[PDB]
C-alpha cells in the first residue's frame, strides 16, 4: 500500500501540509456560529456566482449529524462529507453502546480525532 | 498388491503384478505399477492409486528440477524426496512405495518407505498387501550377490505365490532391470509363473 | 547523470554504478585468500591489530558453513555475515529436502542468485564483501569466489581485499610451479606466506593471522580451524621467507 | 430438517406449437404449518422466465440475484437475454457454490426472441442442464408431476389447449403432495404475448 | 529507494489547491462539450462528440451519452476510458441498491456515492485523479427530475441547466439567458441543440457529430422513458428545430 | 524487497496533459503500419512483416492474432506490449464471459475489457502505459460484422475503415475515397493489398503481408463434424499463396 | 529527467532502461553463433579466461536448461544465471503441468514476457542479457529462437550474438542465399559443428585452439556441451581439408 | 451410465448411453454425456453431472488457451494432468468420472481417470454403473488391430449391454469416432432403440375444462415511448 | 553529499554515510569505560544531567544475571538493542537451559544492526554499546558500532574524549589483567581510567556509574553512596 509521509515537519518546526489545508479552509466559503441564552444559530454564506443552481437538490451546508446536534463547515467539499458520514456512524454507534446520545463535546472530540489521524498516517493528506 | 526390489551383483531389479481393485471388482487387469522417477531411479507403487501417482509425478519433477542444476541425483536423494512428501503428509495419504536405482558409484539400492514416511535401506525390500505371504519364502531364498537370471528367478517365483494368495494381486508380472548396461523391460504371463 | 544514486539502474553504458561502488568497500578492507590443493581447500585471512586491547585469537573472520563449508570475505564484516547466514539457511533445506550435504557449486549458486537479488531493486543496497568460499563434496574439491555483482567463477586459487594484487601474484607462481598439484599440508604453510606477504600493502598496523582448511585425508572432508603447532609451524615459515 | 421439503411448492414447463407453458403453485410453509397462498415462485427478466422450486430464502435470493445479473446484462449487450444464454448463467450461477449449494429446482422457460424457437430447461441445486424438448417439472410433488406430463403431454399442440394440458398435470399432481397446492398460476407464452391465469383449486 | 519517483499526486499547493484535481479539470476543458437542461414534464441531454471521420460507425458508437439504470443516465465528459471505470461502477451501485432496499436507488445516493470515490483518489492512495466530469440525468419519486454534476474533485452540485467540457463559460450564459422554470421538454431540446450549435468549435452542427437523449414522463401513464436518439432521429430533430 | 512504487507514474501536467499517455502515442507513430477495412459481408484486416533479419524466420513471428474464433487483432508500436495484451484478452475473454454465459463475447465487449487493461496501466502504481494501439476486427450474430480502435489511454472507437502506425494520415484518406456501403469482401481485400503497397519499401509478397478476414463461417477449419449449430471460426488468416493470387489482379 | 533511471516513457516513446540494458548484453566481449542442420542443432561461442587462477571448467556461457533445450546467453554471468535458473525451473514447471517437454519456442515466449514485464512495471529492472534458446523439437524440428531485453522474441534460420554479430550474420546469409535452403544439408551433426566454426573462423578472421571455443549441440531427445577433447577432434578434421 | 472408448487401427472411439437419474427418476431421457475438451479430444463422463460438464469446461476453456500459447494443436496427456491434478486436489469431492481419448500430433490416445484423481491407460475402457455389463462385452470380443467399422459396433455393443441390463443406463447410443488424420465425427443418437410406442389414448382436453380465476396480459416489453 | 539521503546508497569510494552519522551520534555521547579481569568484568559510566534540577541519564542497562551492557549515543536505541538481548538471553534459557554465550550475543547484535543497513526505508541504530559478561569461558568485554562491527577486548571505552581512558588501558594491559580475586581494585583501575576522559568537571556521587560481573559475582549496577567508597 501507499505509505508515503506526506504530512512531515519543516526545519523551523511546521507541519506545511496542516498548514495548506488551513488555506483551503480560507478559501471556503463563510461560516458562522453564535450561541444564545437558550438557542445556537448557524449561520452560511452562499455564493452568487452560481445562479441557475437548483436549490432543492443541491448540498445544504448545514448537516445533521443527529437529531440533536448540527455541523456546519469552511473548505472543501467533497472532504466535509467523509467527516460528516464517520460523525453519522459514530453518532448512531454511541447511541447502540451507551444508550444515550453523544454530548456536542464528545462528537466534536471524535471529528477532531479523525482529522488529527490525518495528519500523522501515511499515505494520507 | 505384490511388489518388490532386489539388489544383485550387476545392479537392481524391481519387480510388480498387474491388479488394481475397487473391492473386489479389477478396474485394470494389466497395471503399470513399476514407474519411473528419473532415468535409473524407478519406484514400486502401493496403495491408493491417486496418492502414489500424485506423489511420483511430484518426485519426477523434483528430480527433473534437481538434475538441471546439480546433475543426477543419487537414490537416497530420490527416497528422501519420497520421505518428505509421505511424511509430511502422512494423515492425508495412503502410500506404500518402494525406491530403487543404479549408480555407478554406490551401485544398486533399494529403499523402503512404508505408511509412517519413514526410510528403510535394505538388500531387498517386499511391499503391499500380498507381500505378506511371502515374507517367510523371501527371508529364506534371499542371497546377496545373486546373478541376474536367480535374481528375476527369485521375483518371478516370490511374487507368483503373492498373487496365488492375494485376491488384490494377480495378472502378469512385470519388472523393470536397472544395471550399467541400461533399462530392461520384461513382463510373465500368467501361462508361465502359475506353472512355478 | 543521477545513474548512480540508484541501485538496479543502468547507465548509458550498461552498467550498475551501485555494484562498482560496493567493490570500493570490498577492495578497502582486508586481505583474504584461497589455495585449491590436492584434495581440499584452505582459507586464510589478515587480521589487523587496531589495539594491544584486542583479545589474541578471540574476533575469529573466517566462518563454517554446514560442516564441508569454509568462508572467508573482505569489505563490510557485517554484510559478509548476513551473507553467510543466507547460506546456512540455503544449505539446511537442500539438506532438509535432498538429504545429502549440498554441494560446493550447487551451494556457489545459492550465494550469487541472493547476491545478483540485490541488484534487480532500488529498495536495497549491493553486498559490500567480496566472499571468498569452498570445500569438499562427492566430486572432490572446490574453490569460488563472489562479488557484489552476484559473479563468481571456480579458481585455482583465489584472493580479495586490500593486497589482493600482492597476493594474485604468488598464487600465480604457485599454479605454474605445480602443476600436478599442491598438498594440503604444504597450501596451509604457502597461504601463510602470501598473507604474511600481502601484509605490505597494510603495514603500518601489525596483524594476527587465521587460517582454515578441509581435506579429504588430513581433516576427512571436514572444515577446521589450524590451531596450536601447525598454526604456529606455519607462521615459522612465513616468518622465515620474508627474511 | 431436509431444506429443500421446508417450504414445499412446485413448477412445471411445456412447449407446444410456437408457443411454451410454465406454471406453479402458490403454498408457502413451514412444515405442516400453511403460511401463505400469494408465495409466487415464477419471475421474469425481460421475455425469459425462471421458476424457482426449493428453500423459500434462497427462491427470493436467487431472483434478486438473476435480477441483479440480467440487469448489467443488458446494459452491457444494449438487448434482452435469450432463454438459451440465461440458462448457461444459471447453471454458472449455481455451480460456483458447488460446496455450499442454494437448495432450489430451477426452471427456464421462453422463446427465442430472433430464431422464434420454443425452449425449456430445468436444473439440480449445483447447475446441472437438463434441457427437454417436452416437458419440465421440479418440487416436492415432482415424482407425480412426471407422471401427469408423461401422460397427458403429446407435441405441437396449440396455446390454448396447452394451457389446459398443463394445468391439469399441475393441479392432480399438487393434490396428491401435501406440501404443495393452495393456489396455482399458469403462464402461457407467444413470441410477443403472454397471459397469465390464476386457477381455481381445492384449498387444502 | 522508490521515493525518488513520486509525484505525490495528493498534496496541497501553498495556495491550499489540489494540484492533480486542478490539472484534471483543465484537461476536461478540452473534451466535447455536454449539456444538461431539465425541464418541468422531463430532461435532455445533448452532446458532442469531437472531430469524428466519415469512416467513423456512428450508429454503434458510443463515446459521450451512457445509462446508468432505467431511470438514470450521464452525459461525460473527459478520458472516456476513466469515466467507463466509473460507470460501470455505478452501475454496480444501483443494483446493490436494488436488491438491499428492493427499490430503484435515489438519484442524489448515486452521485454521492461516485463522487464519494472520487474524492478518495484526492486525498489517499498516491494514485491520480479520474479525469472525468459527468453529467446525471435522473427521475425519482422523491425529487422528481434532477440535473447534478461532479468533478475530479468529488465535489458534486445540482442544476436546472448546465454544461460541462468546452466552453462551459460561453455555454453557460446562454443557458442562464434563454432558461424559464416553466419550461417544457421540446422547448428544452431546442435550447440545447442552438446552444452547442452557437459555442461548437466545429464549422456547422451536423447528426454525425451529435449524441442526444432524453428523459420523459412521456411513457404512457405514471412512468419513465429513457430514449437515446438514433442517427436519423438526430437528423430530423435537427430539421425539426431548424438548424439544418 | 517488495514493490514500493505504489503511486502513479502517469500524472496530470499544468497543461492538463497526460504525458505517459501522449509518449505512448509517439511510440505508435514509430511502429509499423496496419489497417482495417469493413466490407458488408466481412471484415479485413493487414500489416507488414517487418523482419528485422533474413535469416530470422517471420513466419514464426505473427502480428496478427486470433482472439475468438470470431474475433482478430492487429497492432501498431510495441511488438512485446501487444503479446501480452494479446495473452490478457484471450484469457478474459473466457474468465469474464465464456465462463459464465458459455458463448464467446461480442466484439464489443471483448474490446471494452482490453481497453480495461489499458486504462489501468495509465492509472495504476508503478507502471507505465501499453506502448501500442490495436485494431480488432470480429463479428457477432446480434451486431453484425465491426472494425475497433483502441489506444494507449484505453478510449476505444468503432470504424467503417482506418489505419494506424507509421503512414496512417495518408493510408486513411486513402481509404476515404475507395470505401462505400455497398462494398463486398473481396473488393475490400484488394483495396487493403493497395493502401499497404503505398507504406511499404521493399518486397511486397505474401511471405512480407500478413492478412487475415472476418468473414463467411469455414467449416472445414472446426476440426470435428456432428453439431449442426457450430459451423466453424469466421477469423481466417490468409495464405502466402492466396495473397499472392490477389497480387496478380492488382 | 528521471525517465531515464525506470521505464517509463521519453518524450520520443522510447525506454532508456531497455536500450542501456541491450548495451550491457556485450560486456562480456564473447560472440555466439547457432545455425540448424538435417537433425540437430549446434551453438557455439567463444570462451575467454583471462586469469591463470581461474578454474577454466567453470567458465561457461552455455547452460542445459532441460534435456532437450540448450541455452547460451549474451551478458554478464550474473543475470546469465538469473535467467537460467528461472527457464530451468519454468521448464520443469511446464512438463508438471502439461504433461509434456516444453517447446524451445514457448519457452522462449515465457522468458520474453518475463522480460516485458520488467520494461512496464518500474520496480524490476530489465535483465542485460539476450537468450538464445536451441533444441530439435518434435514438432518443428531444429529450433533456434532468440530473446532480448525489450521483451522481443523470434525464430531463426540461423543467428548470431555479441560485438562482432553483423559480420557473422552477413557471413551466414551469403552462404543461405546460394545453397538456398532454411538449413545446413548435412547428415552428421559433427560436420554441422565444423561448418559452424569453419564459419565463424572466416567471419571473425582468428584462429581458435580447443580452449578458445565453447561448443553446445542439440539432437533429438538431448541437449549437450562438447569437452575441449571433443572441441579438438572437430578442429583437427578443419585444418585437413 | 456406461460409458466405454475403445482403441482402434488408425484411432480411438469413445461411446455413452443417454440416461440420467436421480435417485430411481430418470431425470432427462436423451441426456449428452460426450463432453468436448477440444475438436479431436473427447472425453466421455460418469457419477456427478454436474462435476462431468464443469471439469470439462474448465479444462477445455484452459487447453484452449494454452493451445493459443504454444500455437500447437492440444495432446491428450495435457487435458489428463489438468484433469487428474484439479480432481486430485480436490480429494475426490468433484464425483467426475472420466474417460478420456484424442488423436494428437504424437498419435491416438485412451486414458480413464477416477474422481480422485488416478489414471489409468487402455486398448478398451469402461467406467459408471454399466461398467461391469460393458466390460463384460468387451473382455469377450475385443481383439488386437480392430477396425474402425469393428471398434463402433464393439463400443456400441458394450453401450448396449449396459442399456438393458443396468437400471441406471438406458434409452440412447452416442459415438464419437477420432480418426487420426481425419475430423472427429460426433455421432449423436448413434443408435435409438428406445422409441416409445403410440399411445392407446389422446388426452387432449376440451377447450374451457379447467377453472380461472382471473386473466391479465403481462408487459415483457421495455417502457415505450410518447 | 548527494549519497547521503538514505541508507540504501553506496558513495563512489564505498561509503555508506548514514551508518557513519550514526556513528557520530555515539561520538556525542557521554564517555563509557569496560574493562576485565581473568575473574572479573568491570563497567564504569559517566552519567550526564540536563540541568542541575534535572536527574543523570542512566546508561548501564541488565541484560541477564551473568550479562549486561553501558550506552554512548540515542538513549531509546539502546533500550531497543537491549530488549532485544534480554529477549535472546532468555530465549536461550527457555529452551537449551542454556545461559546465552557473550560471543554469540555480539553475533546476534551484529546480525540485527545489518538489516536496517541494507534496507530501505529504515534507519541505522544511533548508539555504541559496551558488552560484559561472565560465561562458561570466563570474563568478556565486547564492543558494538551500529554499523554491525562486533569486537571482543580486554578493555576499551566509548564516548566523548574516550581515547584518553582507551590509551591509559592501553598502558595498564599488563597490570589489570592481572587483578583476579579482587572486585574493588579492578573497580579503582576502572574508575582511574575514566578519570583520564574528565575535563573541568569531576566524579561526584550521582554523577558516577559502576557495573560489575565475575566469577560468583551477578550482574549488579552501583549508584549513589553505593559509590562513594570509589571517589
Ligand atoms: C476409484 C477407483 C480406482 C482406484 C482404486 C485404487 O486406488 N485401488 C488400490 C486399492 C485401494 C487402496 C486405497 C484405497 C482404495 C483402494 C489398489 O488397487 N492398489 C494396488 C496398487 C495401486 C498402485 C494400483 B495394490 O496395493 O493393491
Ligand atoms: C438433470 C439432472 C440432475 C441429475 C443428478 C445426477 O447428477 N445424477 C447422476 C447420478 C447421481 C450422481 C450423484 C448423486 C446422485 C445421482 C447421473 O445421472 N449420473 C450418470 C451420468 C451423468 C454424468 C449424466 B451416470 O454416471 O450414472
Ligand atoms: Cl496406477
Ligand atoms: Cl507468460
Amino acid at each position: 500500500g501507499y505509505d508515503r509521509a506526506l504530512s512531515i515537519f519543516s526545519p523551523d518546526g511546521h507541519i506545511f501540509q496542516v498548514e495548506y489545508a488551513l488555506e483551503a479552509v480560507k478559501r471556503g466559503t463563510c461560516a458562522v456560529g453564535v450561541k444564545g441564552k437558550n438557542c445556537v444559530v448557524l449561520g452560511c454564506e452562499r455564493r452568487s456566482t452560481l445562479k441557475l443552481q437548483d436549490t432543492r437538490i443541491t448540498p445544504s451546508k448545514v448537516s445533521k449529524i443527529d437529531s440533536h446536534v448540527v455541523l456546519s463547515f469552511s473548505g472543501l467539499n467533497a472532504d466535509s462529507r467523509i467527516l460528516i458520514e464517520k460523525a453519522r456512524v459514530e453518532a448512531q454507534s454511541h447511541r447502540l453502546t451507551l444508550e444515550d446520545p453523544v454530548t456536542v463535546e464528545y462528537l466534536t472530540r471524535y471529528v477532531a480525532g479523525v482529522q488529527q489521524r490525518y495528519t500523522q498516517s501515511g499515505g494520507v493528506r | 498388491t505384490s511388489i518388490m526390489a532386489v539388489t544383485f551383483k550387476d545392479g537392481v531389479i524391481l519387480g510388480a503384478d498387474s491388479r488394481t481393485t475397487t473391492g473386489a471388482y479389477i478396474a485394470n487387469r494389466v497395471t503399470d505399477k513399476l514407474t519411473r522417477v528419473h532415468d535409473k531411479i524407478w519406484c514400486c507403487r502401493s496403495g491408493s492409486a491417486a496418492d502414489t501417482q500424485a506423489i511420483a509425478d511430484i518426485v519426477q519433477y523434483h528430480l527433473e528440477l534437481y538434475t538441471s542444476q546439480y546433475g543426477t541425483p543419487s537414490t537416497e536423494t530420490a527416497a528422501s524426496v519420497f520421505k518428505e512428501l509421505c511424511y509430511e503428509n502422512k494423515d492425508n495419504l495412503t502410500a506404500g512405495i518402494i525406491v530403487a536405482g543404479y549408480d555407478d558409484k554406490n551401485k544398486g539400492e533399494v529403499y523402503t518407505i512404508p505408511l509412517g514416511g519413514s526410510v528403510h535401506k535394505l538388500p531387498y525390500a517386499i511391499a503391499g498387501s500380498g507381500s505378506t505371504f511371502i515374507y517367510g519364502y523371501c527371508d529364506k531364498n534371499f542371497r546377496e550377490n545373486m546373478s541376474k537370471e536367480e535374481t528375476v528367478d527369485f521375483i518371478k517365483h516370490s511374487l507368483s505365490q503373492a498373487i496365488k494368495w492375494d485376491g488384490s494381486s494377480g495378472g502378469v508380472i512385470r519388472m523393470v532391470v536397472l544395471t550399467a548396461a541400461g533399462v530392461e523391460r520384461l513382463i510373465f504371463y500368467p501361462d508361465e509363473y502359475e506353472q512355478l | 547523470t543521477g545513474y548512480d544514486l540508484s541501485n538496479s539502474v543502468f547507465s548509458p553504458d550498461g552498467r550498475n554504478f551501485q555494484v562498482e561502488y560496493a567493490v570500493k568497500a570490498v577492495e578497502n578492507g582486508t586481505t583474504s585468500i584461497g589455495i585449491k590443493c590436492n584434495d581440499g581447500v584452505v582459507f586464510a585471512v589478515e587480521k589487523l591489530i587496531t589495539s594491544k586491547l584486542l583479545v589474541p585469537q578471540k574476533n575469529v573472520k573466517i566462518q563454517v558453513v554446514d560442516r564441508h563449508i569454509g568462508c572467508v570475505y573482505s569489505g563490510l564484516i557485517p554484510d559478509g555475515r548476513h551473507l553467510v547466514n543466507r547460506g546456512r539457511e540455503e544449505a539446511a533445506s537442500f539438506k532438509k529436502l535432498y538429504k545429502t550435504p549440498i554441494p560446493i557449486p550447487a551451494f556457489a549458486d545459492r550465494l550469487g542468485q541472493y547476491v545478483q537479488a540485490h541488484t534487480l531493486y532500488n529498495s536495497v543496497r549491493p553486498f559490500g564483501v567480496s566472499t571468498i568460499f569452498g570445500g569438499v563434496d562427492k566430486n572432490g574439491a572446490h574453490l569460488y569466489m563472489l562479488e557484489p555483482s552476484g559473479s563468481y567463477w571456480g579458481y585455482k586459487g583465489a584472493a580479495t581485499g586490500k593486497g589482493r594484487q600482492s597476493a594474485k601474484a604468488e598464487l600465480e607462481k604457485l599454479v605454474d610451479h605445480h602443476p600436478e598439484g599442491l598438498s594440503a599440508r604444504e597450501a596451509v604453510k604457502q597461504a601463510a606466506k602470501i598473507i604474511y606477504l600481502a601484509h605490505e600493502d597494510n603495514k603500518e598496523k601489525d596483524f594476527e593471522l587465521e587460517i582454515s582448511w578441509c581435506s579429504l585425508s588430513e581433516t576427512n572432508g571436514l572444515h577446521k580451524f589450524v590451531k596450536g603447532d601447525l598454526l604456529q609451524e606455519a607462521i615459522d615459515f612465513a616468518q622465515k621467507e620474508i627474511n | 430438517s431436509d431444506p429443500s421439503s421446508i417450504n414445499g411448492g412446485i413448477v412445471v414447463a411445456m412447449t407446444g406449437k410456437d408457443c411454451v407453458a410454465i406454471a406453479c403453485d402458490l403454498r408457502l410453509g413451514s412444515q405442516s404449518l400453511g403460511v401463505s397462498n400469494k408465495f409466487e415462485k415464477i419471475f421474469h427478466y425481460g421475455h425469459v422466465f425462471l421458476g424457482i422450486t426449493g428453500l423459500a430464502t434462497d427462491v427470493t435470493t436467487l431472483n434478486e440475484m438473476f435480477r441483479y445479473k440480467t440487469n448489467l446484462y443488458k446494459l452491457k449487450e444494449e438487448r434482452a437475454i435469450e432463454p438459451e444464454t440465461f440458462t448457461q448463467l444459471v447453471s454458472s450461477s449455481l455451480y460456483e457454490r458447488r460446496f455450499g449449494p442454494y437448495f432450489v429446482g430451477p426452471v427456464v422457460a421462453g422463446i427465442n426472441s430472433k430464431s422464434g424457437k420454443p425452449f425449456i430447461a430445468g436444473f439440480d441445486l449445483i447447475g446441472c442442464i437438463d434441457e427437454a424438448k417436452d416437458f419440465i417439472v421440479s418440487g416436492t410433488a415432482s415424482d407425480q408431476l412426471f407422471g401427469m406430463c408423461e401422460s397427458l403431454y403429446e407435441p405441437n399442440l396449440e396455446p390454448e389447449d396447452l394451457f389446459e394440458t398443463i394445468s391439469q398435470a399441475l393441479l392432480n399432481a399438487a393434490d396428491r403432495d401435501a406440501l404443495s397446492g393452495w393456489g396455482a398460476v399458469v403462464y402461457i407464452i407467444k413470441k410477443d404475448e403472454v397471459v397469465k391465469r390464476y386457477l381455481k383449486m381445492r384449498q387444502d | 529507494g522508490s521515493r525518488r519517483y513520486d509525484s505525490r499526486t495528493t498534496i496541497f499547493s501553498p495556495e491550499g489547491r489540489l494540484y492533480q484535481v486542478e490539472y484534471a479539470l483543465e484537461s476536461i476543458s478540452h473534451a466535447g462539450t455536454a449539456i444538461g437542461i431539465m425541464a418541468s414534464d422531463g430532461i435532455v441531454l445533448a452532446a458532442e462528440r469531437k472531430v469524428t471521420s466519415t469512416l467513423l460507425e456512428q450508429d454503434t458508437s458510443t463515446e459521450k451519452l451512457y445509462k446508468l439504470n432505467d431511470k438514470i443516465a450521464v452525459a461525460v465528459a473527459g478520458l472516456t476510458a476513466d469515466a467507463e471505470i466509473l460507470i460501470n461502477t455505478a452501475r454496480i451501485h444501483a443494483q446493490n441498491y436494488l436488491k438491499t432496499y428492493n427499490e430503484d436507488i435515489p438519484v442524489e445516493i448515486l452521485v454521492r456515492r461516485l463522487s464519494d470515490i472520487k474524492q478518495g483518489y484526492t486525498q489517499h492512495g498516491g494514485l491520480r485523479p479520474f479525469g472525468v466530469s459527468f453529467i446525471y440525468a435522473g427521475y425519482d419519486d422523491r425529487y422528481g427530475y434532477q440535473l447534478y454534476t461532479s468533478n475530479p474533485s468529488g465535489n458534486y452540485t445540482g442544476w436546472k441547466a448546465i454544461s460541462v467540457g468546452a466552453n462551459t463559460s460561453a455555454a453557460q450564459t446562454l443557458l442562464q439567458m434563454d432558461y424559464k422554470d416553466d419550461m417544457k421538454v421540446d422547448d428544452a431540446i431546442e435550447l440545447a441543440l442552438k446552444t452547442l450549435s452557437k459555442t461548437t468549435d466545429s464549422s456547422a452542427l451536423t447528426y454525425d457529430r451529435l449524441e442526444f437523449a432524453t428523459i420523459r414522463k412521456g411513457a404512457n401513464d405514471g412512468e419513465v422513458y429513457q430514449k437515446i436518439f438514433k442517427p436519423q432521429e438526430i437528423k430530423d430533430i435537427l430539421v425539426k428545430t431548424g438548424i439544418t | 524487497m517488495t514493490d514500493r512504487y505504489s503511486f502513479s507514474l502517469t500524472t496530470f501536467s499544468p497543461s492538463g496533459k497526460l504525458g505517459q499517455i501522449d509518449y505512448a502515442l509517439t511510440a505508435v507513430k514509430q511502429g509499423v503500419t496496419s489497417l482495417g477495412i469493413k466490407a458488408t459481408n466481412g471484415v479485413v484486416i493487414a500489416t507488414e512483416k517487418k523482419s528485422s533479419s533474413p535469416l530470422a524466420m517471420s513466419e514464426t513471428l505473427s502480428k496478427v492474432s486470433l482472439l475468438t474464433p470470431d474475433i482478430g487483432a492487429v497492432y501498431s508500436g510495441m511488438g512485446p506490449d501487444y503479446r501480452v495484451l494479446v495473452d490478457k484478452s484471450r484469457k478474459v475473454a473466457h474468465t469474464s464471459y465464456k465462463r459464465i454465459y458459455g458463448e464467446y463475447p461480442p466484439t464489443k465487449l471483448l474490446v471494452s475489457e482490453v481497453a480495461k487493461i489499458m486504462q489501468e496501466a495509465t492509472q495504476s502504481g508503478g507502471v507505465r502505459p501499453f506502448g501500442v494501439s490495436l485494431l480488432i476486427a470480429g463479428h457477432d450474430e446480434f451486431n453484425g460484422f465491426s472494425l475497433y480502435q483502441v489506444d494507449p489511454s484505453g478510449s476505444y472507437f468503432p470504424w467503417k475503415a482506418t489505419a494506424i502506425g507509421k503512414g496512417s494520415v495518408a493510408a486513411k484518406t486513402f481509404l476515404e475515397k475507395r470505401w462505400n456501403d455497398e462494398l463486398e469482401l473481396e473488393d475490400a481485400i484488394h483495396i487493403a493489398l493497395l493502401t499497404l503497397k503505398e507504406s511499404v519499401e521493399g518486397e511486397f509478397n505474401g511471405d512480407t503481408i500478413e492478412l487475415a478476414i472476418i468473414g463467411d463461417e469455414n467449416p472445414d477449419l472446426l476440426g470435428y463434424t456432428g453439431i449442426p449449430t457450430d459451423k466453424g471460426p469466421r477469423f481466417r488468416k490468409l495464405t502466402s499463396q492466396e495473397i499472392n493470387d490477389r497480387l496478380e489482379a492488382l | 529527467g528521471y525517465d531515464r533511471h525506470i521505464t517509463i516513457f521519453s518524450p520520443e516513446g522510447r525506454l532508456y532502461q531497455v536500450e542501456y540494458a541491450f548495451k550491457a548484453t556485450n560486456q562480456t566481449n564473447i560472440n555466439s553463433l547457432a545455425v540448424r542442420g538435417k537433425d540437430c542443432t549446434v551453438v557455439i561461442s567463444q570462451k575467454k579466461v583471462p586469469d591463470k587462477l581461474l578454474d577454466p571448467t567453470t567458465v561457461s556461457y552455455i547452460f542445459c536448461i532441460s534435456r532437450t533445450i540448450g541455452m547460451v546467453v549474451n551478458g554478464p554471468i550474473p543475470d546469465a544465471r538469473n535467467a537460467a535458473l528461472r527457464a530451468k525451473a519454468e521448464a520443469a514447471e511446464f512438463r508438471y503441468k502439461y504433461g509434456y517437454d516444453m517447446p524451445c519456442d514457448v519457452l522462449a515466449k515465457r522468458m520474453a514476457n518475463l522480460s516485458q514485464i520488467y520494461t512496464q512495471r518500474a520496480y524490476m529492472r530489465p535483465l542485460g542479457v539476450i537468450l538464445t534458446f536451441v533444441s530439435v523439437d518434435e514438432e518443428l524440428g531444429p529450433s533456434i529462437y532468440k530473446t532480448d531485453p525489450a521483451g522481443y522474441y523470434v525464430g531463426y534460420k540461423a543467428t548470431a550474438t555479441g560485438p562482432k554479430q553483423q559480420e557473422i550474420t552477413t557471413n551466414l546469409e551469403n552462404h543461405f542465399k546460394k545453397s538456398k535452403i532454411d538449413h545446413i544439408n548435412e547428415e552428421s551433426w559433427e560436420k554441422v559443428v565444423e561448418f559452424a566454426i569453419t564459419h565463424m573462423i572466416d567471419a571473425l578472421g582468428t584462429e581458435f585452439s580447443k580452449n578458445d571455443l565453447e561448443v553446445g549441440v542439440a539432437t533429438k531427445d538431448k541437449f549437450f556441451t562438447l569437452s575441449a577433447e571433443n572441441i579438438e577432434e572437430r578442429l583437427v578434421a578443419i585444418a585437413e581439408q | 451410465t456406461t460409458i466405454v472408448g475403445v482403441k482402434f487401427n488408425n484411432g480411438v472411439v469413445i461411446a455413452a448411453d443417454t440416461r440420467s437419474t436421480q435417485g430411481p427418476i430418470v431425470a432427462d431421457k436423451n441426456c449428452a454425456k460426450l463432453h468436448r475438451i477440444s475438436p479431436k479430444i473427447w472425453c466421455a463422463g460418469a457419477g456427478t453431472a454436474a462435476d462431468t460438464e464443469a471439469v470439462t469446461q474448465l479444462i477445455g476453456s484452459n487447453i484452449e488457451l494454452h493451445s493459443l500459447y504454444t500455437s500447437r494443436e492440444p495432446r491428450v496427456v495435457s487435458a489428463l494432468q489438468m484433469l487428474k491434478q484439479h480432481l486430485f486436489k480436490y480429494q475426490g469431492h468433484i464425483g467426475a468420472y472420466l474417460i478420456v481419448a484424442g488423436v494428437d500430433p504424437t498419435g491416438s490416445h485412451l486414458f480413464s481417470i477416477h474422481a480422485h484423481g488416478s489414471t489409468d491407460v487402455g486398448y478398451y475402457l469402461s467406467l459408471g454403473s454399466g461398467s461391469l455389463a460393458a466390460m463384460a462385452v468387451l473382455e469377450s470380443h475385443w481383439k488386437q488391430d480392430l477396425t474402425k467399422e469393428e471398434a463402433i459396433k464393439l463400443a456400441s455393443d458394450a453401450i448396449q449391454a449396459g442399456i438393458w441390463n443396468d437400471l441406471g443406463s438406458g434409452s440412447n447410443v452416442d459415438v464419437c469416432v477420432m480418426e487420426i488424420g481425419k475430423d472427429a465425427e460426433y455421432l449423436r443418437n448413434y443408435l435409438t432403440p428406445n422409441v416409445r410406442e403410440e399411445k392407446q389414448k389422446s388426452y387432449k382436453f376440451p377447450r374451457g375444462t379447467t377453472a380461472v380465476l382471473k386473466e391479465s396480459i403481462v408487459n415483457i416489453c421495455d417502457i415505450q415511448e410518447e | 553529499n548527494n549519497y547521503d539521503g538514505d541508507t540504501v546508497t553506496f558513495s563512489p569510494t564505498g561509503r555508506l554515510f548514514q551508518v557513519e552519522y550514526a556513528l557520530e551520534a555515539i561520538k556525542q555521547g557521554s564517555v563509557t569505560v569496560g574493562l576485565r579481569s581473568n575473574t572479573h568484568a568491570v563497567l564504569v559510566a559517566l552519567k550526564r544531567n540536563a540541568d542541575e534540577l534535572s536527574s543523570y541519564q542512566k546508561k548501564i542497562i541488565k541484560c541477564d544475571e551473568h550479562m549486561g551492557l553501558s550506552l554512548a549515543g540515542l538513549a531509546p536505541d539502546a533500550r531497543v538493542l537491549s530488549n532485544y538481548l534480554r529477549q535472546q538471553c532468555n530465549y536461550s534459557s527457555l529452551v537449551f537451559n542454556r545461559k546465552l554465550a557473550v560471543e554469540r550475543a555480539g553475533h546476534l547484535l551484529c546480525d540485527k544492526a545489518q538489516k536496517n543497513t541494507q534496507s530501505y526505508g529504515g534507519r541505522p541504530y544511533g548508539v555504541g554499546l559496551l558488552i560484559i559478561g561472565y560465561d562458561k569461558s570466563g570474563a568478556h568485554l565486547l564492543e558494538f558500532q551500529p554499523s554491525g562491527n562486533v569486537t571482543e577486548l580486554y578493555g576499551t571505552a566509548i564516548g566523548a574524549r574516550s581515547q584518553g581512558a582507551k590509551t591509559y588501558l592501553e598502558r595498564t594491559l599488563d597490570t589489570f589483567i592481572k587483578i583476579d580475586g579482587n572486585p574493588d581494585e579492578l573497580i579503582k583501575a576502572g574508575v582511574e581510567a575514566i578519570s583520564q576522559s574528565l575535563r573541568d568537571e569531576s566524579l561526584t556521587v550521582d554523577n558516577l556509574s559502576i557495573a560489575i560481573v565475575g566469577k560468583d559475582t551477578p550482574f549488579t549496577i552501583y549508584d549513589g553512596e553505593a559509590v562513594a567508597k570509589y571517589i
